[PDB]
């Protein structure tokens, strides 16, 4: 659970700092 | 993986841009 | 502009929520 | 798009599930 | 409808807040 | 209802208060 | 702390999952 | 409950809607 | 009003994570 | 990792409690 | 500070609410 | 203000950068 939570964080921090050019995103 | 890189420990905003595109 | 950049966000949410081990690629 | 389909009608998760992989 | 969708996904973050111990229903 | 009431204006965690239990 | 936090995503995720139904959500 | 079931171990999206309604 | 106040949850969001160790002030 | 994550609850618990007020956080 | 007090243990609202301003 | 800013044009990291401290 703890990654799984942590993971969710991540791919708002990434949504935020890439921008325009978007990211990827796996477990 | 980032969640290798960034979970156990905190990615800088530089660090986590190495996962945009 | 706004309105979609913060659906965005939560669009992000739930792809990560659904996805699972797939994961997602995500663009604006 | 997905922001396209998705910020104009609500979309399920079964919608969404379309845009993984 | 959109803008109701993701204000509801705030709602239920306070609610969540407000609440404690009390829990809540949430429909929308 | 809540989204009625908190969607359309500001709620305060005191007005959300009342939709707890 | 970690189990608040934990609940925050649950009700997240409660919320889209269940959809028209709602949910109902205690700790 | 769902904290016990769901905060130890990932839920499925299946195992999720135990808790609708 | 509500369009704002849910902006202003991702605005301290983003802040949190941009200001890093110089934190923030924020006030609606 | 486990404090940034909780700082980032607590900010969004903060936005709320606080209201018109407004806040200060630091970590 | 609040990251000592909050993230150990639970914070009320009221508790939290010293840190407004 | 940030509100006046970032809730009417998207604003980047940059600028949000601009009310850190
Ligand atoms: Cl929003
Ligand atoms: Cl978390
Ligand atoms: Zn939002
Ligand atoms: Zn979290």
């Amino acid at each position: 659970v703890n990654q799984h939570l942590c993971g969710s964080h991540l791919v708002e921090a990434l949504y935020l700092v890439c921008g325009e050019r978007g990211f990827f995103y796996t477990p | 993986g980032i969640v290798e890189q960034c979970c156990t420990s905190i990615c800088s905003l530089y660090q986590l841009e190495n996962y945009c595109n």
